[PDB]
DNA sequence: AGCTCTAAAACGACGTCTA
DNA sequence: TAGACGTCGTTTTAGAGCT
RNA sequence: AUUGUACACGGCCGAAU
DNA sequence: ATTCGGCCGTGTACAAT
């Protein structure tokens, strides 16, 4: 005769699932006896790094549904409405009070506190289904309820269970050759006229001490009076690249400096007095676009601005660094200014702070991601022509074991 | 690339208590060196309307000043004021007959004179006479005030002389910097000095820009500049707020932070340093000083036998304090280290038995950074290792605070050690990240640089106009 | 059970700062405020003082 | 299609009829 | 006097209801 | 100069051609 | 002249998304 009913099967399991999410967070549970009224259980807060309970404590009802859509259910949000007795009680607690309702046919978890009312309506709460979710995700949000933000100088470690960060270096993959000679000039200032003189030309070379050293071979291009033709030899990187003498570094970061120039010059231009790469401009007064993928999305790396007239280029200060036997390129993100889209705009600095103060870091790792997008896809040929010599590769994502709690940072 | 972030450094405050913020620990515990007498006499010099007006802020500050944001409580907090609460356990009090006026025709005086240079140095003098008479008599204050008036400031700071700029007819470069030299000047008075425009102490007073003139300066919050205001000249008064908690296991280690400037002329380069080391008990000692020798040059970094002086310099002040040698020595620079510089660090060493040594470059200017998906930048304390350097984020977002104080995206330091280094690149990014929450001269604890970097520029700046071979004295209180 | 009840009356309040203290006396001035519009008209009459 | 009471289950003792 | 039957208290979800 | 950051501008230095 | 590295100094904008 006795009955163990599904709609009690329901709410113990609803708790259960409750309790199972709770402890995957990393937070404690623990679960009231016969004796509960209107708090289906108690969460203590706990510091994901050191393991230690941080003795904040906050009332949990739990309501389940085996399925039905809640009050004005939609695909954004919906609502639901309190017992005036059960808000009465929560308010006369002195812990924080969240409800959680569990739906069974789609397992999902949504959770409000219970003072957070609709505007003008007591016992009315819009559930937002795509910020209310009950998982890992809000354990920082539920953690803002305990602390009282009246108070001064209370606080709470942050209890996400960490994060992901991207770097602005993009490992470069160096070609097994490299083309080192003798060459008639030790300077290849007094070079480059003599290059120009014949018949193709490319600036992908560097002279340093009377030494040539290219990645292409000097002898296939017009690069031949530069280079004495019977010295020329091809050596494994290694030897230049990793290795510890100085100028051995300099002429290797030059040769990559050019290298990138010549590389990326369908989209970038360089400039020389800030050595700066900027997105050229195709046309005078004419604008441009770039499509890049992080999911792809345009950036608009060229802006005109109406008035007397300057145009914003998207631009890098692009450097190089050897870390552990490894080369990096380092991306800088900044812009450059000019009059028409090519002669570059004087007194620029007003624009330059105008536009950097009102960039936060958003914006700045939407522009690092789209060079390093930029140049991945410029190290690639899809074959007639030769293959880019430089390959850039991004680097494993950095994993930080804290997160910034930034769920809770949206109203401060 | 490991990446890691470290948690807060614990400081501490009055008997023992510890907190993670100066503001919140002062509130909770107070003072970490308590005050022998409940009031700090504050000497204030200046025209009868500043004198006044700087009067009743210290007043103000103690019935108490609320938030100026509500909104973010942990980093704009109010100002207790003088209940149970109160953050330095003491009352900032202007004793009767501790003030100095400035004339109305001093002022005049001073504005008449065309020169931007010959006014200042004018200025000065006439300070300095007003503070000798005031340490001379019986007011005995602990801290002297320079409530500065607006014509002041104009003409000593924006070079304002009657509209027409007759030392920029002369094309003079590098017009001299008033408070640098007014504390030069003021160096063997015992007296620290602390410089306040009436902005701080008078939300409805404005002082235009030096160059855009139709703008003014924009201040902090009240409570906020209170906070900062008065930890100064509690610290002035001659007693530490705060210091770093130590760890109960830890070598005893004194820091070295080496610096340069240049030499009033815009070409020579001298060097300051700064040492910063616990006084043998609840103390913390931070010395400023001058390395001895006459090298003159424009080399931002020190020679083979100029180094080492300056070691043997920093081994005797801590030496007299431990009457022990150090067990760790870290070296902090602002240039890269070279051979001939860490020799003549090692050879200091050799000759005093040091075990341990670090010699860490502190460089901002990296253009390598982390960047986090979302609006905030990455948590203050995370410490990428990039190959034997330390990639350390002094600034960023704050989870005490609940933001990011800043204006754009944080540039982080780049720690570069040299080879004859011991410490391991992730525990020496954890005692600079600890040293940044030590500078006194402010309570906010997320600054970008360490204390001995700090305050070895901040030595520069009044060096530079004291002639070498003059004996001054090494508190940083009178340059801070 | 009375003494344990006490515990959670929570004598401290919530963190509340009041400025003010013991007073002795108000007044009022006869002074009253001008809000002022935000334009003004100006021209030239080809009178010369409204005469 | 929302609320709101209303059913339906369980446990916890405790009067109240109902003999 | 015993002894179910009942009223009272709670949770628990879900339905027929007035709207 | 209550406080520092970001930005802009300027000066200068170290190694080899 | 370049190419690579770096550093120190004086101003404005802003109080932090
Ligand atoms: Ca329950
Ligand atoms: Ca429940
Ligand atoms: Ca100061």
């Amino acid at each position: 005769s006795k009955r163990i009913t599904d709609s009690q099967v329901l709410g113990e399991l609803g708790e259960t699932a409750i309790k199972k999410i709770v402890l995957e967070t990393g937070f404690l549970y623990e679960q009231r006896g016969r004796l509960e009224a209107g708090t289906d259980g108690i969460i203590e807060l706990r510091d994901p790094k050191s393991g230690a309970p941080l003795g904040k404590l906050l009332g949990v009802q739990v309501k389940s549904t085996e399925s039905g859509q809640y009050v004005r259910e939609n695909d954004n949000s919906f609502e639901y409405l309190l017992k005036p007795d059960d808000l009465k009680y929560w308010r006369t607690s002195n812990i924080p009070v969240i409800i959680v309702l569990w739906r069974k046919s789609d397992e999902t978890a949504y959770w409000k506190d219970v003072s957070d009312c609709v505007r003008g309506e007591e016992r009315r709460l819009k559930f937002d289904k795509g910020t209310d979710v009950f998982d890992p995700r809000s354990a920082d949000r539920i953690g803002a309820l305990t602390i009282d933000r009246r108070t001064p100088g209370v606080f709470l470690p942050p209890l996400n269970k960490g994060e992901d960060a991207i770097i602005n270096l993009l490992r470069i993959r160096l070609p097994d050759e490299i083309f080192i000679s003798t060459s008639p000039f030790g300077s290849g200032r007094d070079a480059v006229p003599e290059l120009v003189k014949h018949g193709n030309v490319r600036f992908d070379w560097v002279i340093r001490k009377r030494r040539f050293v290219s990645f292409f071979d000097p002898r296939e291009y017009g690069t031949r009076a530069i280079v004495d033709l019977d010295q020329v030899e091809a050596v494994d990187t290694k030897l230049i690249a990793f290795n510890d003498e100085q100028d051995d570094l300099n002429d290797t970061m030059d040769l990559l400096r050019r290298t990138v120039e010549r590389q990326t010059a369908t989209q970038l231009s360089f400039l020389r007095k800030d050595r700066l790469f900027h997105f050229k401009a195709v046309g005078v007064g004419k604008s441009r676009s770039y499509r890049y993928m992080s999911k792809v999305v345009s950036a608009y790396s060229s802006k005109k601005k109406d008035g007397w007239g300057y145009v914003r280029h998207h631009a890098a200060r692009l450097r190089f660094e050897r870390l552990a036997d490894e080369w990096f390129l380092v991306i800088d993100p900044d812009f450059h200014f000019t009059t028409d889209g090519f002669q570059p705009h004087r007194y620029p600095e007003a624009l330059l702070a105008g536009k950097k103060r009102l960039e936060r870091n958003a914006a700045v790792r939407g522009q690092v991601t789209m060079w390093q997008h930029l140049l991945v896809e410029s190290g690639k040929h899809e074959v007639d022509k030769p293959a880019p010599l430089l390959q850039f590769e991004r680097l494993p994502v950095i994993q930080l074991s804290q997160a910034v709690p930034e769920s809770s940072w949206n109203r401060t | 690339f490991k990446a890691h972030v470290f948690d807060e450094p614990m400081l501490e405050f009055g008997d023992g208590g510890q907190h993670c913020d100066p503001r919140q620990g002062l509130r909770e515990h107070g003072p970490l060196q308590p005050r022998s007498g409940d009031v700090i006499r504050v000497g204030v010099i200046g025209t009868d309307d500043t004198v006044a007006g700087f009067t009743e802020f210290l007043a103000e500050t103690g019935r108490g000043i609320e938030s100026g944001n509500k909104q973010l409580i942990n980093l704009n907090p109010d100002f207790p004021g003088l209940g149970n609460q109160n953050p330095f356990r003491c009352k900032f009090e202007v004793p009767d007959g501790a003030t100095v006026t400035i004339s109305r025709r001093q002022v005049n005086d001073i504005t008449g004179i065309g020169r931007h240079d010959e006014a200042v140095r004018h200025a000065v003098e006439l300070i300095s006479s007003q503070l000798s008479a005031l340490v001379e008599g019986s007011a005995k204050p602990d801290v002297i005030v320079l409530a500065l008036p607006i014509p002041l400031i104009e003409k000593l700071v924006n070079a304002k002389s009657e509209g027409e700029d007759s030392d920029d007819d002369v094309d003079g470069g590098d017009m001299l910097n008033f408070r640098d030299l007014l504390k030069a000047k003021t160096l063997h008075l015992p007296v620290p000095t602390q410089i306040v425009w009436p902005d701080t102490w008078d939300d409805a007073a404005k002082i235009p820009r030096k160059i855009k003139r139709d703008s003014n300066r924009q201040t902090q919050v009240k409570a906020t500049r209170a906070w900062n205001l008065l930890n100064a000249l509690f610290y002035k008064a001659g007693k530490v707020p705060w210091r770093l908690l130590p760890d109960q296991a830890e070598y005893r280690t004194s820091f070295l932070g080496i610096g340069f400037y240049r030499d009033l002329d815009g070409q020579q380069l001298w060097t300051s340093t700064a040492q910063m080391f616990d006084e043998r008990g609840r103390g913390l000692i931070l010395r400023g000083a001058r390395a001895q020798t006459e090298t003159r040059g424009r080399h931002p970094y020190l020679t083979a036998k100029d180094a080492e002086d300056l070691v043997v310099q920093s081994i005797a002040a801590y030496k007299a304090h431990h009457r022990h040698v150090p067990a760790r020595l870290v070296v902090l620079k602002t240039s890269r280290f070279r051979s001939e510089e860490a020799e003549g660090i090692d050879a200091a060493l050799g000759k005093s038995g040091i075990e341990m040594s670090d010699l860490v470059w502190v460089q901002e200017s990296s253009p390598i950074a982390i960047f986090r998906d979302g609006n905030y930048p990455v948590l203050r304390g995370t410490f990428v290792d990039l190959d034997g350097k330390g990639l350390l984020y002094t600034r960023g977002s704050v989870p005490f605070y609940g933001t990011f104080p800043g204006l754009r995206v944080p540039r982080p330091l780049l720690l570069v050690p040299h080879e004859n280094s011991d410490s391991t690149i992730l525990t020496l990014a954890k005692d600079v990240l600890a040293l940044t929450k030590v500078n006194w001269n402010t309570t906010q604890f997320d600054q970008k640089l360490p204390a001995p970097i700090k305050a070895a520029r901040e030595v520069g700046r009044i060096l530079k106009h004291v002639e070498f071979g003059t004996a001054v004295s090494s508190d940083f209180r009178r340059y801070t």
